[PDB]
RNA sequence: GGUGCUCGGUGAAACCGAGCAUCCAAUACUAAAGAAACUUUACUGGCUUAGUACUGGGACCCCAUUUUUAGUAUA
């Protein structure tokens, strides 16, 4: 049941968004809408989720599979 | 007063726990060795209730009788506690936080007790002319767990214009000391 | 938003008009998703593996062109010896292969 | 100068070790004996002096 | 109700928005029966007095008057055909920041359905809400 | 064996000979200052129709733990 890895999804756009948490999304590796993206689960990757949760959508691979 | 130990609380299970029609608190008193402090939640009913007929400020004076109730091992528990700081709202008057201290039978507690003013109707100086001021009123001094007084009966039978009661002479039980006794501060003064 | 006056209409003569039940489900659904995204994020730092997972990247574009140019200005910048001191080692590897 | 520092010093201490052993026994002397006895010895006036004592001449 | 002081100097912020919920000055302190506001609002020096002295009608003289806020604070108001800019206008009346729970009546044993009697007059020449809060 | 108050001694040093307070080798109250902990809440970051749309951080003061003192008591 250990969360090896978290799928990152952008629900909302760039536009209208303050420049620090675009630049989050943009270190997330995170471009269009719809996109899903597959992240390590470190402290790194949770600060910078935890930053923008409100922008995203996390979903574990387990819950993914 | 049916509690419950409220395990982990900031400021979101606050606000939660008033729309649930909860009033948090504490008790701490170093019962066992460090103060090992217990977070509870009460209710508006009975809060409400002692700062009714107790009174907010005061009702400091009492060791109201704890219920540790589960929401059996889970379903016990009764401590004896006195209250400290009622913490009351500036707008609205509601109650959001206790505070309380454990108060065991022996205890060196610090009292916050009121001031009832035995004979208003009959003094010379009150019938000379006008009334008498209470500046200090609710004197605070330490006193022993079982024997906490609820009340403070200053005698005011004889006081006229210029004759003030002082914070020195005060009725004092055994065994209950006064916190600040260097001082002579005006309790009473027949002002007019 | 927030403006009565001024002359721009912004809003209606009524200094605005509350939420219509339609907006309440949008934020009611937007709040969900940020509150599972906060629960998942407690999850998996509470079940988060010790020495944790690196995934493949591949080098990014930039990397991979410098890079490509840079052995392409090897091959140009090669002593007269180098091939066929890399083709000795190379048959070398292949004899103990 | 040895000398000279021992003269003061031990006389000054002298002196004053007899006044603190008088000090001693002053504190004590007043505790077998009841309140009124106190009250006596409490008294913190004294009476002017005569005059009449001539000094080291 | 006017600035007892020696200059007549100048301010920046006319407003007292903040709340004081916990015990922060918001028990009774030198009277038994006090008023108190509910809303943040810079009332002044006119209305202070006003409503004194409409309170003051139903007060005995057995009845102090504590009164917790005195106006201190110099207010600048430009006249009718100045053009904006050129300065910081004259002081023209003297105003008192009020914070959401702040006591500003509290009176002594006059007795406590007169205090509520006093307060509906108060309330009646105030801008801003009042509430009644007692000793207990 | 410890710090000081100063008499002197040289080298400018610092220690030496004295002689009192505890450091050890006390308990029991009171008035100061600090230390770390913490309920509640102000205050705030993000979000925001301006907070029965939320969520992270989080004081001050009081109470309670305790340290450096000083003053008043004990045989
Ligand atoms: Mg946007
Ligand atoms: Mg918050």
């Amino acid at each position: 049941q250990a969360v090896k890895s978290l799928f990152v999804t952008l629900r909302r756009g760039f536009a209208g968004t303050p420049w620090f948490h675009r630049r989050v999304l943009e270190s997330l590796g995170l471009k269009y809408r719809h996109q899903c993206v597959e992240k390590p689960n470190n402290s790194s990757i949770r600060g910078m989720l935890s930053k923008v949760p409100h922008l995203v959508v996390i979903e574990t691979d387990r819950m993914r599979y | 007063a049916h509690v419950r130990p409220r395990s982990a609380t900031g400021g979101t299970a606050c606000k939660w726990l008033r729309r649930a029609g909860r009033v948090p608190g504490r008790v701490h008193s170093l019962p066992g060795a460090n103060n090992n402090k217990l977070l509870v939640h009460f209710s508006e009913g009975d809060v409400a209730k002692l700062i009714r007929t107790f009174g907010r400020n005061g009702c400091t004076a009492r060791v109201l009788q704890l219920n540790l109730v589960a929401p059996s091992g889970t379903q016990l528990g009764m401590l004896r506690v006195k209250p400290t700081r009622v913490f009351v709202n500036a707008v609205t008057q509601r109650v959001e936080g206790l505070d309380l201290i454990y108060c065991p039978p022996e205890r060196q507690v610090l009292v916050d007790v009121p001031v009832r003013l035995l004979n208003d109707d009959l003094a010379p100086g009150v019938k000379k002319g006008g009334w008498i001021a209470l500046f200090k009123r609710t004197v605070r001094y330490k006193a022993l767990g079982g024997a906490i007084p609820p009340y403070i009966e200053v005698n005011v039978r004889n006081m006229d214009l210029d004759q003030d009661m002082l914070v020195r002479d005060m009725p004092i039980p055994p065994g209950t000391k006064l916190y600040e006794k260097d001082y002579n501060a005006p309790v009473l003064r027949c002002t007019t | 938003v927030f403006k009565t006056t001024g002359g721009r209409s912004w809003n209606p003569p009524s200094g605005l008009r509350p939420l219509s039940p339609a907006q309440r489900r949008n934020r009611t659904k937007n709040l969900a998703l940020t509150m599972k995204n906060m629960s998942i994020l407690k999850l998996a730092e509470a079940n988060q593996p010790e020495v944790p997972v690196r995934l493949y990247k591949p080098l990014n574009f930039s990397r991979m062109q410098w890079m490509k140019k840079k052995l392409e200005e090897t091959r140009a910048a090669l002593g007269w010896d180098m091939e066929a001191r890399a083709l000795q080692e190379q048959a070398r590897a292949l004899r103990v292969g | 100068a040895q000398q000279l520092q021992q003269q003061r010093v031990a006389e000054h201490q002298a002196w004053v070790k007899d006044m603190t052993t008088k000090f001693k026994l002053q504190q004590a002397a007043l505790r077998a004996l009841p309140e009124r006895l106190r009250v006596l010895a409490m008294q913190p006036d004294h009476t002017p002096y005569p005059l009449n004592r001539k000094f080291l001449f | 109700c006017q600035a007892g002081q020696l200059s007549k100097q100048r301010v920046f912020k006319r407003e007292g928005i903040n709340d004081v919920i916990m015990p922060n000055t918001t028990q009774l302190r030198y009277g038994t029966y006090g008023i108190r506001a509910m809303a943040s609002k810079r009332v002044g020096a006119a209305t202070i007095e006003a409503v004194r002295r409409t309170l003051r009608r139903k007060i005995k003289k057995t009845a102090r008057l504590w009164i917790r806020l005195s106006a201190v604070v110099p207010v600048t108001r430009k006249p009718l055909g100045i053009r904006m800019g050129k300065g910081k206008g004259v002081i023209d009346f003297y105003a008192t920041p009020v914070r959401p729970g702040q006591i500003i009546f509290e009176m002594d044993r006059v007795p406590r359905k007169v205090a509520l009697q006093a307060l509906t007059a108060a309330q009646h020449k105030f801008p801003v809400k009042l509430g009644f809060v007692e000793w207990s």
